[PDB]
RNA sequence: UAUCUGGUUGAUCCUGCCAGUAGUCAUAUGCUUGUCUCAAAGAUUAAGCCAUGCAUGUCUAAGUAUAAGCAAUUUAUACAGUGAAACUGCGAAUGGCUCAUUAAAUCAGUUAUCGUUUAUUUGAUAGUUCCUUUACUACAUGGUAUAACUGUGGUAAUUCUAGAGCUAAUACAUGCUAAUCUCGACCCUUUGGAAGAGAUGUAUUUAUUAGAAAUGUCUUCGGACUCUUUGAUGAUUCAUAAUAACUUUUCGAAUCGCAUGGCCUUGUGCUGGCGAUGGUUCAUUCAAAUUUCUGCCCUAUCAACUUUCGAUGGUAGGAUAGUGGCCUACCAUGGUUUCAACGGGUAACGGGGAAUAAGGGUUCGAUUCCGGAGAGGGAGCCUGAGAAACGGCUACCACAUCCAAGGAAGGCAGCAGGCGCGCAAAUUACCCAAUCCUAAUUCAGGGAGGUAGUGACAAUAAAUAACGAUACAGGGCCCA
RNA sequence: UUUACUUUGAAAAAAUUAGAGUGUUCAAAGCAGGCGGCUCGAAUAUAUUAGCAUGGAAUAAUAGAAUAGG
């Protein structure tokens, strides 16, 4: 037969799912950032344990060793890459020093939000999930996206969106036209 | 696994002939044409042995 | 198994090849032919995979019977006819001359040739022996037997083999400071000078090879193949010189 | 039938080892070739690969060697005398590699007198029982040949130590 | 055994104890089940039994067409286009499935073949002049022959076949046709001529044999004068060569497509191009077989085992492709073991791997890749380079199909699909058109494979709503 | 002196694992090449034991016509 092809899972349960700090600390987080449910901020902290784990495994090892020098410089590459490292702060260190909401602010939906194409998180997830965003010349529906440093400055109304230029949705076409009738 | 029970041992008996073979020349040591041709209980009796010596008694 | 095997499972196949796990089921077996099975590269992999004149089969077998491809200077219409190390591939109807030399990462690298050095290859003397009636030959790493060689010529030697004749040109001797190339292993593609040939008796020999960098390394000598002497090789190398 | 495979056999240690497989082609052996002095009988048998044997069930004659004289000539085969493996082969008069047989004498010893002209000298003079053999009419001779491989019955007289030794077993 | 709750009395504290409280990830099972990407389908230790259908055939200009086949033509004078059937050649020994059996066996790593076979691919490789009956086919030999086909027939029945008549080969069996090289007297002094003394393939078998102070003279200043004379491996009776015979003994082209060039003394004279298919031997390549060392779960309430009927070794023979107690004959008495031999169990195919763990460790691994074995259970074989083959054959055991009872035909642990219960689970789907494989071969074939369908196997992303305005009421929430 | 032991180097298929790059709309994934010389690019790593080569002073065995005799 064909070959084999890998899976992996993106998220973990956490090891005590009933401890009261994380059930408001995930209430906390979902109302800020409006998420579904808990499995994303189980898949964020799922991403931010790897790379912590990653980032001290290197910190254990000696300063200059090649290992240590050249997978550590792309790690601080990926993370500033993606926004959440800060220019000013390019060591492994602060990448100890990250979290879980800086991951949840670099999400599409709260750029959206904080841009002011959208009022509210939640009206965000709704304008993203409803086709009316675009990063660059390419149309994102995905919540969950990424967005780096680059591609913040693109954000916008989509071409084909009501609301970018193009024709009106139908609710308002069928309304103009009993109107006209 | 040489000598496990097999679900149709009838169907088999060829094979069961080898294992017994095998286990003659094994066990050994506790011990001491041609086809193609042109043309082809135990209680029960022990309580009586007691029974009848006891009478014989 | 009853017989010899006819199919190549694509997980099975060489790595060096470079092909999709989950393009198809089975990879391009090579055909018996004057090269290892581990060692060659079928000239369909040359066609579809790395030239990319062909997009699928038998517009390579097309190709092929249309008599355009010429394997040292022959032309072959088999489309897992086993080319392998040093093997000339000329394109008339394209005007292009390939020779078969792994790059550093150690796969079949598309290297370009001019026509004059197109015109000839070389062999590494794999054999040296007299055939019937008193006649020397010597066998090399291609499987050609050239008979009548220059007496001088023993084994682990360079050979430089004319195409069109199929005769010796010149040869070159397996020596210190001689200009060498990696054929094999974990080192293969990469270029050096002999140091030392460190030999045992009823085991594998060992040489020593310095780079043009200094680093020095060591490698079994069936993996060992002369190209030339230190500054001045034979035929043309690809970028990077065999360095790293 | 006939195999050549050894996991049938105990092990070194003395282990009845069990069967891994069934028995292959590739293993076979076949049934002896007991050749015997008469009318040349010779078949094929065709083995592994293209190639073939021969197999000798009945020979009379064959090729032996005088080695001192470094002559060969064809000869009538009389009878085996003397086999070292099996006497029941003598008995039988089965013929195979090694066995002690009776050849004619009248070639060897007309190329004798060709060559030498006597019934220079001191060339024609020859171990003094091998000249007794000349005077009986039959030599002894080893066979060298493999009849029941190449179907052949050649072989070279016997000489010196090897003729004393086996007139001492004989 | 951490955290959390509770009980331990007349109550409250502090200890101690007890109960419940935990991620598992395997089997079964219940409910629900909108979208995108996607991916799998074992299990009664039952390797238990199977209706039906399919899964291996194959043709280029280039082996064989008077098919009474088709179509053509300048309307055919050996044939020529295309081509059913059959002969011939090749393949069917690959693939796919499963894990029955197997405990130094397989398997992993690592070695050897100076111990042997090898279709196919690739590269080389064979002028033997002559030798009386020449009473002579090589401008090309026979049925020592048949299929397909014509015609007559048997059987209830099958991929059953009988008699008679025909005819082909790259089928079968036979058999041929003025050369080259050593010296070279004599002339001649070179681009030299040659009176004449000489030599002549392979294949098989055995024996034998080989295989290891010229430091000068002259010369034109160059050069000449005499001598050398096998190679390889760490290692050989290696490679190779030579002599003498030997063989129911081979090979050394009686084959085919396209095209019609060159010489002339003008003859259907001589010569000549590009390819295909065959053939000896060697090397190479795809392989195969043995093989060197180390590494296997439980069991000592299995301590001695193997050797009569081969166990260890020696010699010889037989057989093998070949080494070898593989077998035979005779010889000795050997071989393993408390460093666990031998015996027994194993819901024991092994490995790459998977799970867990902080590390050591523990468990799983039929299951996408490598290797091994098998095709209901034993046994034996034809063919072919390669099989102890089973979608090849023969016998026996157990099942079981048809029958006119005389016989005939069987092997789904291949793809679908059933039975094994009276309780249950993917479609008897489409495509050889992406991958590669097979063939005479671009084209034909491929349930290998792919496409789609079908119980939430395992995984990824992600809808079920968002933004406002207006009106009314004073109570809402947290701790204790 | 030799061995054990230890250092490094070859070797240990691919797939899998860790790791580098890449806006598959994100992700699970797949993937090796771009501009007109540019000094651009998976840089790669990983395996207890057995076998091979190699640098070793300690440690543990192993050796001596060692400091012998006249
Ligand atoms: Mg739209
Ligand atoms: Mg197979
Ligand atoms: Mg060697
Ligand atoms: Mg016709
Ligand atoms: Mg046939
Ligand atoms: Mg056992
Ligand atoms: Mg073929
Ligand atoms: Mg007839
Ligand atoms: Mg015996
Ligand atoms: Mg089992
Ligand atoms: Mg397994
Ligand atoms: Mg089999
Ligand atoms: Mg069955
Ligand atoms: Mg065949
Ligand atoms: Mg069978
Ligand atoms: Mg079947
Ligand atoms: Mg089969
Ligand atoms: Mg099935
Ligand atoms: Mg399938
Ligand atoms: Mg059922
Ligand atoms: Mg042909």
């Amino acid at each position: 037969p064909r070959a084999p092809r890998t899976y992996s899972k993106t998220y973990s349960t956490p090891k005590r799912p009933y401890e009261s700090s994380r059930l408001d600390a995930e209430l906390k987080l979902a109302g800020e950032f409006g998420l579904k449910n808990k499995k994303e901020i189980y898949r964020i902290s799922f991403q931010l344990s790897k790379i912590r784990r990653a980032a001290r495994d290197l910190l254990t090892r000696d300063e200059k060793d090649p290992k240590r020098l050249f997978e550590g410089n792309a790690l601080i590459r990926r993370l500033v890459r993606v926004g959440v490292l800060s220019e000013d702060k390019k060591k492994l260190d602060y990448v100890l020093a990250l979290k879980v909401e800086d991951f949840l602010e670099r999400r599409l939906q709260t750029q959206v939000y904080k841009l002011g194409l959208a009022k509210s998180v939640h009206h965000a997830r709704v304008l993203i999930t409803q086709r009316h965003i675009a990063v660059g010349k390419q149309i994102v529906n995905i919540p969950s996206f990424m967005v780096r440093l680059d591609s913040e400055k693109h954000i916008d109304f989509a071409p084909t969106s009501p609301f970018g230029g193009a024709r009106p949705g139908r609710v308002a076409r069928r309304n103009a036209a009993r109107k006209a009738e | 696994g040489t000598y496990r029970k097999r679900f149709n041992e009838k169907a088999r008996s060829g094979h069961m002939a080898k294992l017994k073979e095998l286990k003659r020349i094994r066990n050994k040591q506790f011990t001491r044409p041609n086809a193609n041709a042109e043309i082809l209980s135990r209680l029960k009796k022990k309580r009586l042995d007691k029974f009848i010596e006891h009478q014989l008694k | 198994a009853r017989g010899p095997k006819k199919h190549l499972k694509r997980l099975a196949a060489p790595h060096h090849w470079l092909l999709d796990k989950l393009s198809g089921c089975y990879a391009p077996r090579p055909s018996a032919g004057p090269h290892k099975l581990r060692e060659s590269l079928p000239l369909i992999v040359f066609l579809r995979n790395r030239l990319k004149y062909a997009l699928n089969g038998r517009e390579v077998k097309a190709i092929l019977m249309q008599r355009h491809v010429k394997v040292d200077g022959k032309v072959r219409t088999d489309t897992t006819y086993p080319a392998g190390f040093m093997d000339v591939i000329t394109l008339d109807a394209t005007n292009e001359n390939f020779r078969l030399v792994y790059d550093v990462k150690g796969r079949f690298a598309v290297h370009r040739i001019t026509d004059e050095e197109a015109s000839y290859k070389l062999g590494k003397v794999k054999k040296v022996q007299l055939g019937k009636k008193g006649v020397p030959y010597v066998v090399t790493h291609d499987g050609r037997t050239i008979r009548y060689p220059d007496p001088n010529i023993k084994v682990n030697d360079t050979v430089k083999i004319d195409l069109a004749s199929g005769k010796i040109t010149d040869f070159i001797k397996f020596d210190a400071g001689k200009l060498v190339y990696v054929t094999g292993g974990r080192n293969l593609g990469r270029i050096g000078t002999i140091v030392h040939k460190e030999r045992h008796d009823g085991g594998f020999d060992l040489v020593h090879i310095k780079d043009s960098l200094d680093n020095t390394f060591v490698t079994r000598l069936n993996n060992v193949f002369v190209i030339g002497e230190q500054g001045k090789p034979y035929i043309s190398l690809p970028k990077g010189k065999g360095i790293k | 039938g006939i195999s050549r495979d050894s996991r049938h056999k105990r092990s070194a240690t003395g282990a009845k080892r069990a069967q891994f497989r069934k028995k292959r082609k590739f293993e076979l052996g076949r049934q002896p070739a007991n050749t015997k002095i008469g009318a040349k009988r010779i078949h094929s048998v065709r083995t592994r690969g293209g190639n073939k044997k021969y197999r000798a069930l009945r020979i009379e004659t064959g090729n032996f060697s005088w080695a001192s004289e470094g002559i060969s000539k064809k000869t009538r085969i009389a009878g085996v005398v003397y086999h070292p493996s099996n006497n029941e082969l003598v008995r039988t008069n089965t013929l195979t590699k090694a066995a002690i047989v009776q050849i004619d004498a009248t070639p060897f010893r007309q190329w004798f007198e060709a060559h030498y002209g006597q019934t220079r000298a001191a060339s024609a003079k020859i171990e003094s029982s091998v000249e007794s053999q000349f005077s009986a009419g039959r030599l002894y001779a080893c066979i060298s040949s493999r009849p029941g491989q190449s179907g052949r019955c050649d072989g070279y007289i016997l000489e010196g130590e090897e003729l004393a030794f086996y007139l001492r077993r004989l």
